[PDB]
RNA sequence: GCUGAAAGCAUCUAAGCACGAAACUUGCCCCGAGAUGAGUUCUCCCUGACCCUUUAAGGGUCCUGAAGGAACGUUGAAGAC
RNA sequence: GAUGUCGGCUCAUCACAUCCUGGGGCUGAAGUAGGUCCCAAGGGUAUGGCUGUUCGCCAUUUAAAGUGGUACGCGAGCUGG
RNA sequence: GUGAAGAGGGAAACAACCCAGACCGCCAGCUAAGGUCCCAAAGUCAUGGUUAAGUGGGAAACGAUGUGGGAAGGCCCAGAC
C-alpha cells in the first residue's frame, strides 16, 4: 500500500478506560493530492507523486507551477513519491486522505531527526568516558585510540568518530496506530516519531507487521 | 623518414556486432581486447586508440569450461575492513551478466587512461537486442 | 553395459515417440517423458527399444545402462503401477488422506499435512498405513522418502514412519 | 561418522564410495563404520 | 536422501531429481548518478540587429537580460564556518 | 645522529584450531543432560575481592564469560601501580 | 662462480640465481637465457598422447573400484564372477 505525508504537531496521551496512558505523536495528515502518476512505460517503475499543504503563489516557481497545473492541483509545500504494489491504481488530481489508515494497525513513520550538530564520540556513539581523575591529562571525553600499530598502519573506514549527528532521515517502524480522525485530518500514532514539532512526516503501513 | 604514428583526429573506428552465445569467455575476451586496442590494424600506435567499437550481444550466454560456472569466484573489496565480497560466475550471470565479459576485457586491456578509453568502445548487452542500429555495425564471428 | 545391451521390450498398448533425445512413452497409467544425455542413441527397430553409446562421448555405455533402467521403469510405469507402502509405528500415530494431501499425526504439536504431486495417489487401509501409486518410480520414492523424513524410524522401539520393506535394527539402552 | 585421512573397510559389509571427490565408507550393518576422508 | 548406471548386484552421482544452517544473495534501515558507465521523468525560460576575417563548434559591436539563481536583510526545534 | 619497554584505561580490527546460539553424523545416544567429531566467524561473549600484575585463586553471576594475530594492537590517545 | 667494484636481458617485483661483460652513435639485422591467447614483442603452430583435479599455479607419512599404460597369471561353456 502507499503511504501519506503529514506534519508533526506534537505529542499528547490517550487515556483508556482501563487506566492506561498511551503516549501518542499527533500527525496532521491533510489531504494528499496526486501530482504525477509514474508508470512502467514512460518512467520505468510504478509510483505516484503527491503534494500536500500549501505554498505561496508568490513563492512557487514557474517550473513548480506548471507541474502542479498539469496535474490540476493546488501547489503544496513539497513533492513526495510512494511506490505502488501492482493493484493499487491512482489518478492525477486524486485526493488521498488519512482514512487510508482506517484499517491499518501498525505504521512506519519516517522523518528528519532532530539535529545535534557536531557531536562527540560520547554522545554520537556511546563511547565510554575515561577517568575524570586518577591522573587523566586532557583526555576525559576524547575517543582514545583510533587503531593499531604499523600493520594496518591506517585508520579503517567507518571508524566511529566525532561529527555531524542527527538532521538525517530516520524511520521508526511498526508503530501502533492509536486512532484515525478523518474529519479533523489527524493520525494518532503510539509513541515518538523522528524530528521536531512542525516537521514533515511520511507515514506508510508497516512492511513487517 | 620517421615511422608512422596514427593521429586520433584522423583515426577511423568501425562498428562491429558480436554474439557471445556459446563462446568461451576468455577466448572471446581476447579478440575484443585485440580489436578494442587496434592490434588488428597496421596503423596500430599503442598510445592511440586505433581500435574499433564492438557491440556484444547475449552476454548472458557466454560459455565457460570445466566447473567454472560454479567455481570461478569474482572477488572485490569495498574499501571497508572485512569488506571482501564474493560472487561466483553463475551468481554474476544471474545478477549483472554484462559485468562478466566487461571484467575479463578490462583485465586484458592496458592499465591506464588509454586502456580506460579503449574500454568505452565496448558496449555489452545481455540480450540479442541493441539500440545502436544507427551506427551501422557489421557482424563479426569470434 | 549388460544393463544397456539387454533390449527394452515394449508390451502391447504402449505408444512410443523418439524425438531425438527427448523421448516420451504413453500408457493406461499415463504419459511419462525423459530427455536423455547426448551420448545415447535410442532406436525403434522392433517391438523393443535398444540402447547403445554415440561415438564422441567417453561416458557412453554408462549413460546407456542408465537410460535402459529409466525407460524400463517408465515402460513398466505406464502399463503397471509402482506402489510403495509405508507403515506407521507409534501408539498415537496415524495417517489420513483428504485428496492429494496426507494428514499425518506423528507425536508433534503441529499437524503434519503433506502435499502430493500431480501423479501420485495415496490410500490408507489402516490408520497406520500409507500406500502410494504412480507411474513414475523416482517421484514415488521421493514422496515416500519425504513422508518417511517427518518421523524416520528410531532404533530403540522402531517408532516412526517406515517403509514396509524396511527392517529396523533395534538396540538396547545403556545399562543402568 | 568418523573423519580421518585413512578410511578403510572395517567389515565385509563395508563399501567404499566416492561421492563428491570424497572417499567415504558406507556400512549396512554398523553405523559406527561410516567414514569420510578428511 | 530419490531414481540410477559405470560395475547384471549394490551405490545420494557419473547423467538427472529433491531436502538441508544465525554463514552467503535477498528481504529491513540509511547514504547513493563524480554510477566521468555522470542515467531517467515531469515542468519552466530564451524565437533580435549585425560588422569582421586564417570561414570556424571563430571573434567583436549594438539591442536584449528571461526562467531562475545568488547576494542582502529578518531568521530557525538547521548549524563550528 | 633513539623504533618508549609490563599491566591497566579508551577505542578497537582480523583469523577460526567455535565458548554460546544455529545445522548435523556416531554414541558404551531410553528421556533429561552428556561425550566425540563434521559444518558454521552473523551476532554475542561478566561484575567483584586479593595482588602493579598478565595470569591465577576465591565469591557471585551468565546462553556463553572462546582461542589466538594486529610492534606480546593501541603512551604525537590517557594512566604510570 | 657471481656481487662487492658489473650496467644490459630473463627469474612479476628480487646485490649474490640463469643468460650475458656497456668506448660513442644508428627509427638496421642474427641470436642467448627465457618465452610466443590479451595486459606484453613473438605459434590461439604441427603431430601423437596424458590430465578433469583450475591439478597445473604450495605441503608428508598414510588412505582409496579416479584414470591411462605394461608385464604376466588364476577361474571360465566338465558353465565360472
Ligand atoms: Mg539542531
Ligand atoms: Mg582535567
Ligand atoms: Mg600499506
Ligand atoms: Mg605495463
Ligand atoms: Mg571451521
Ligand atoms: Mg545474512
Ligand atoms: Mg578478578
Ligand atoms: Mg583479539
Ligand atoms: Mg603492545
Ligand atoms: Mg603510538
Ligand atoms: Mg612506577
Ligand atoms: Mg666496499
Ligand atoms: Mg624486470
Ligand atoms: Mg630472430
Ligand atoms: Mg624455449
Ligand atoms: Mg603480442
Ligand atoms: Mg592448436
Ligand atoms: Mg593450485
Ligand atoms: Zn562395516
Amino acid at each position: 500500500m502507499i503511504g501519506l505525508v503529514g506534519k508533526k504537531v506534537g505529542m499528547t496521551r490517550i487515556f483508556t478506560e482501563d487506566g492506561v496512558s498511551i503516549p501518542v505523536t499527533v500527525i496532521e495528515v491533510e489531504a494528499n493530492r496526486v501530482t504525477q502518476v509514474k508508470d512502467l512505460a514512460n518512467d520505468g517503475y510504478r509510483a505516484i507523486q503527491v503534494t500536500t499543504g500549501a505554498k505561496k503563489a508568490n513563492r512557487v516557481t514557474k517550473p513548480e507551477a506548471g507541474h502542479f497545473a498539469k496535474a490540476g492541483v493546488e501547489a503544496g509545500r513539497g513533492l513526495w513519491e510512494f511506490r505502488l504494489a501492482e493493484g493499487e491504481e491512482f489518478t492525477v488530481g486524486q485526493s488521498i486522505s488519512v482514512e487510508l489508515f482506517a484499517d491499518v494497525k501498525k505504521v512506519d513513520v519516517t522523518g528528519t531527526s532532530k539535529g545535534k550538530g557536531f557531536a562527540g564520540t560520547v554522545k554520537r556513539w556511546n563511547f565510554r568516558t575515561q577517568d575524570a581523575t586518577h591522573g587523566n591529562s586532557l583526555s576525559h571525553r576524547v575517543p582514545g585510540s583510533i587503531g593499531q600499530n604499523q600493520t594496518p598502519g591506517k585508520v579503517f573506514k567507518g571508524k566511529k568518530m566525532a561529527g555531524q549527528m542527527g538532521n538525517e532521515r530516520v524511520t521508526v517502524q511498526s508503530l501502533d496506530v492509536v486512532r484515525v480522525d478523518a474529519e479533523r485530518n489527524l493520525l494518532l500514532v503510539k509513541g515518538a516519531v523522528p524530528g521536531a514539532t512542525g516537521s514533515d512526516l511520511i507515514v506508510k503501513p508497516a512492511v513487517k507487521a | 623518414m620517421k615511422t608512422f604514428t596514427a593521429k586520433p583526429e584522423t583515426v577511423k573506428r568501425d562498428w562491429y556486432v558480436v554474439d557471445a552465445t556459446g563462446k568461451t569467455l576468455g577466448r572471446l575476451a581476447t579478440e575484443l581486447a585485440r580489436r578494442l586496442r587496434g592490434k588488428h590494424k597496421a596503423e596500430y600506435t599503442p598510445h592511440v586508440d586505433t581500435g574499433d567499437y564492438i557491440i556484444v550481444l547475449n552476454a548472458d550466454k557466454v560459455a565457460v569450461t570445466g566447473n567454472k560456472r560454479t567455481d570461478k569466484v569474482y572477488y572485490h573489496h569495498t574499501g571497508h575492513i572485512g569488506g571482501i565480497k564474493q560472487a561466483t560466475f553463475e551468481e554474476m550471470i544471474a545478477r549483472r551478466p554484462e559485468r562478466v565479459i566487461e571484467i575479463a576485457v578490462k583485465g586484458m586491456l592496458p592499465k591506464g587512461p588509454l586502456g580506460r578509453a579503449m574500454f568505452r568502445k565496448l558496449k555489452v548487452y545481455a540480450g540479442n537486442e541493441h539500440n545502436h542500429a544507427a551506427q551501422q555495425p557489421q557482424v563479426l564471428d569470434i | 553395459s549388460r544393463v544397456a545391451k539387454a533390449p527394452v521390450v515394449v508390451p502391447a498398448g504402449v505408444d512410443v515417440k523418439i524425438n531425438g533425445q527427448v523421448i516420451t512413452i504413453k500408457g493406461k497409467n499415463g504419459e511419462l517423458t525423459r530427455t536423455l544425455n547426448d551420448a545415447v542413441e535410442v532406436k525403434h527397430a522392433d517391438n523393443t527399444l535398444t540402447f547403445g553409446p554415440r561415438d564422441g562421448y567417453a561416458d557412453g555405455w554408462a549413460q546407456a545402462g542408465t537410460a535402459r533402467a529409466l525407460l524400463n521403469s517408465m515402460v513398466i510405469g505406464v502399463t503397471e503401477g509402482f506402489t510403495k507402502k509405508l507403515q506407521l509405528v507409534g501408539v498415537g500415530y496415524r495417517a489420513a488422506v483428504k485428496g492429494n494431501v496426507i494428514n499425518l499425526s506423528l507425536g508433534f504439536s503441529h499437524p503434519v499435512d503433506h502435499q502430493l504431486p500431480a501423479g501420485i495417489t495415496a490410500e490408507c487401509p489402516t490408520q497406520t498405513e500409507i500406500v502410494l501409486k504412480g507411474a513414475d518410480k523416482q517421484v514415488i520414492g521421493q514422496v515416500a522418502a519425504d513422508l518417511r523424513a517427518y518421523r524416520r524410524p528410531e532404533p530403540y522401539k522402531g517408532k516412526g514412519v517406515r517403509y514396509a520393506d524396511e527392517v529396523v535394527r533395534t538396540k538396547e539402552a545403556k545399562k543402568k | 561418522m568418523k573423519v580421518r585421512a585413512s578410511v578403510k573397510k572395517l567389515c565385509r559389509n563395508c563399501k567404499i564410495v566416492k561421492r563428491d571427490g570424497v572417499i567415504r565408507v558406507i556400512c549396512s550393518a554398523e553405523p559406527k563404520h561410516k567414514q569420510r576422508q578428511g
